[PDB]
């Protein structure tokens, strides 16, 4: 969570900066306030980012959260699998959950829904 | 901005973002009965209500015999950098004009405003 | 107050001067970096009982490739907008011969007005916004990659290179924040350019339906 | 011409060519190499591949309906 | 239970014979598998070694100045040290590789903003140099006989024969440059003319072997058309 800058001589330097964390989400207003970074501020709920930021932002946020939950205990999983999952999960434009009535709404054949 | 560096501006924007209601900044409230603003049932609030009373405004229709008295806690007041001036206008500006707020001076230790 | 109100009107203005610059209109350079005190001196110090009336703020721009097609933006005065109030604007477009128009709604609109804009389909296309949404440029956020809209000559080059149809592309509905920021209609294809860690750069396409 | 596919025999086509050619040998088909004391119908079918002498053509189906035919002689054996 | 659900979702996605990852109804999901086109089985960790150093150490380690006449005499033979000092064309071509390197150094700093250097890539390069240093008994004590403009042109020709997206027209000649963008940067930064005349000190015979092996161990990392991805 540090602020990494590239100095004039060209070295990566990290800086400690105050960050704030809340309990409750309404991001469209928090972004509009003064002296609050509108670029790097984000929320851990993805339907909110879907309504506020778009669809590609949902793709990237979902990828980031999967990576963070996987690499929590020092484990590691290749990237292609995360990319393929979070791409087939947001392919038809909207957020369809991998659930009962999320795989129940597609151009699929009749002998699979039976 | 430098608010990311110094803790004071960080804390001020902290307080400016957090939600704060009224019951968090009040000590106790009491419904008294003053049929006249000069009656002053409680003993010591006569001073400031009177120094308002020699500047008497808004006696348009009547004077309501029913009073509402609110006590505030300066601990919870200053931590958010609030004082009852802004409260006084917004408790009016925002609800209507059906209410009327006179208040003390904060140099007095306890912060009371009567409505 | 008005200091909050003179701040917002400058901020919302600066956002729109980029939104129309993205769509390919001609906006003078210094209009993009119009600082606050410069705005405060030009249009007025305060809009509370002031010269900035939420009119005198409207903008009319012309396209780069063609000086005839122009776009207008309106800032309604009432919190929520009625029926003839937009027809006041529809008349203002009828007189000036402009079809591209925007309205920066203040707080909301009426369901009757929702009916009154979806009717003039073949002419006088208007976009309805909100005052809150225009307060921040979402395009410069971290998560949002770079979108670019492709002409209808380029789209026929994809479907002939990858030997695709147009049903087989990934889809995007024309109701999400970036589909409206660029003013996209159904049947268009937008190009996304994002950097990745395995290859370095990856270009994907979306069909807006 | 216009062959857009890879010149390498993929992992799956090598497992199906070796299976089919081995089953044809078991049913008395004529071999195409000079074996020496070999009897297993699947050991023979493997040294025919090392010599590029299996008489089978692969038809790759593109996902747009087309196809093209590669002779096993023309492919670069992966292993 | 959660794994059963998820696997019931994505059952029929696979790689079709034109290297596109298509659904069951042929709905394109990715234009290339994993955005690169390689199987996640023949890759491993490496380092860039171009983004982390400072602007002075960079120009100090990746420059190959040719006006010293004595260190150039120390590392190269006498046949080549008189040719490198007496040809403006060579000095010019040795000057443009540094320019093509600085641009990639600036692109890496925006691809990787945090500043790390651990990436996953195809065939290892430092181990392939270490192998060629022992298949040919390279003695890192004597002057070498590897002309630098040979290194430059050999790396160019090798970079040409690494096709992921085979085509000639635009929109198929720029997606190829987008696919193998990182690997080419790594390959150009590792096999530069200064480093391979200062540290590795490979001979002429031991360079064609390395070039021929890079290509052959890359072409077998590409994904196979038919695996149930």
């Amino acid at each position: 969570k540090k602020k990494i800058i590239i100095t004039e001589d060209g070295e990566f330097k990290a800086l400690q900066e105050w960050i704030l964390e809340t309990d409750g989400v309404s991001l469209m207003r928090v972004l509009s306030e003064k002296d609050v970074d509108p670029v790097r501020t984000t929320s851990n709920d993805i339907v909110e980012i879907f309504t506020v930021l778009g669809i590609e932002a949902v793709r990237k946020a979902l990828e980031r959260e999967l990576y963070h939950v996987i690499s929590f205990d020092g484990s590691y999983v290749n990237y292609r699998h995360l990319a393929l999952l979070c791409d087939t999960m947001t392919c038809r434009g909207h957020l369809m959950a991998i659930t009962r009535h999320g795989v129940n709404r597609q151009d699929t054949g009749p002998l699979m829904k039976c | 901005g430098q608010s990311a560096r110094d803790a004071e501006r960080a804390k001020d924007i902290l307080c400016r973002l957090e939600h704060t209601t009224l019951r968090k900044v009040t000590a106790n409230t009491a419904i008294y009965y003053d049929p006249n603003p000069q009656s002053t049932v409680v003993a010591e609030d006569q001073e400031w209500v009177n120094v308002y009373y020699e500047m008497p405004d808004f006696d348009v229709a009547r004077i309501s015999p029913w009073l509402l008295r609110v006590e505030l806690d300066r601990k919870h007041m200053t931590d958010r950098k609030l004082t009852m001036e802004q409260i006084a206008e917004k408790i009016n500006a925002g609800f209507g004009d059906d209410l009327n707020c006179i208040f003390n001076d904060d140099n007095a230790e306890k912060l009371v405003l009567r409505i | 107050d008005d200091e909050e109100e003179t701040y917002r009107l400058w901020k919302i203005r600066k956002t729109i001067m980029q939104l129309c610059h993205d769509r390919g209109y001609l906006v003078t350079q210094d209009e993009l970096d119009q600082t606050l005190e410069e705005f405060k001196a030009q249009f007025g110090d305060k809009p509370s009982e002031g010269r900035p009336r939420r009119t005198d703020l409207t903008v009319l721009v012309a396209h780069n490739d063609d000086p005839t097609d122009q776009m207008f933006v309106f800032f309604p005065e009432e919190p929520k907008v009625g029926i003839k109030t937009i027809k006041v604007y529809c008349q203002r477009m009828q007189e000036e011969n402009i079809t591209r128009a925007l309205i920066v709604v203040q707080q909301g609109m009426t369901p009757s007005a929702k009916q009154s804009l979806v009717d003039m389909a073949p002419k006088y296309i208007l976009e309805q916004f909100l005052q809150q949404e225009l307060l921040i440029n979402i395009t410069e956020h971290e998560l949002v990659p770079e979108h670019v809209v492709m002409t209808k000559e380029e789209v026929t080059e994809l479907l002939a290179r990858y030997k695709l149809r147009e049903n087989q592309l990934p889809r995007i509905q024309a109701g999400d924040p970036v589909a409206r920021y660029f003013g996209i209609k159904r049947g268009q294809v937008v190009k996304i350019i994002r950097p990745s860690e395995t290859a370095g750069r990856y270009i994907t396409y979306r069909l807006v339906q | 011409q216009k062959r857009i596919t890879t010149p390498y025999m993929t992992k799956y086509e090598r497992a199906r060519v070796l299976g089919t050619r081995a089953l044809q040998i078991a049913m008395c088909a004529p071999v195409m190499v000079e074996l020496e004391g070999e009897t297993d119908p699947l050991l023979i079918a493997m040294k025919e591949l090392k010599a590029r002498k299996i008489p089978i053509i692969i038809r790759r189906y593109l996902p747009d309906g087309s196809y093209e035919d590669w002779g096993v002689d023309e492919l670069i054996i992966s292993d | 239970y959660i794994q059963r659900r998820l696997i019931k979702s994505m059952e029929s996605v696979m790689v079709k014979y034109d290297a596109t990852v298509r659904n069951s109804i042929n709905q394109v999901v990715q234009l290339r598998y994993g955005e690169d086109g390689l199987a996640g089985e023949s890759v491993e960790f490496q380092n860039l070694a171009t983004l982390k150093p400072s602007n002075k150490a960079f120009e100090k380690k990746f420059r190959f100045d040719y006006t010293n006449e004595r260190a150039l005499r120390r590392t190269l033979q006498e046949d080549l040290v008189k040719d490198v000092l007496s040809n403006a064309h060579i000095q010019n071509e040795l000057e443009r590789e540094f320019e093509r390197m600085r641009e990639d150094r600036e692109v890496l700093r925006v691809i990787f903003p945090t500043g790390d250097s651990k990436v996953v890539l195809p065939c290892n390069l430092l181990r392939m140099i270490w192998n060629a240093q022992k298949i040919f008994h390279i003695n890192p004590r004597l002057p070498s006989d590897l002309h630098p403009i040979k290194v430059v042109e050999g790396v160019k020709e090798l970079s040409k024969k690494l096709v992921i997206v085979n085509g000639d027209d635009p929109l198929s000649r720029q997606a190829q440059e987008n696919a193998t963008l990182l690997f080419n940067i790594h390959l150009r930064s590792t096999l530069c003319s200064r480093r391979m005349a200062e540290e590795f000190r490979l001979s002429g015979e031991a360079f064609d072997w390395l070039l021929g092996e890079i290509e052959s161990k890359f072409n077998q990392a590409i994904a196979h058309p038919g695996e149930m991805v």
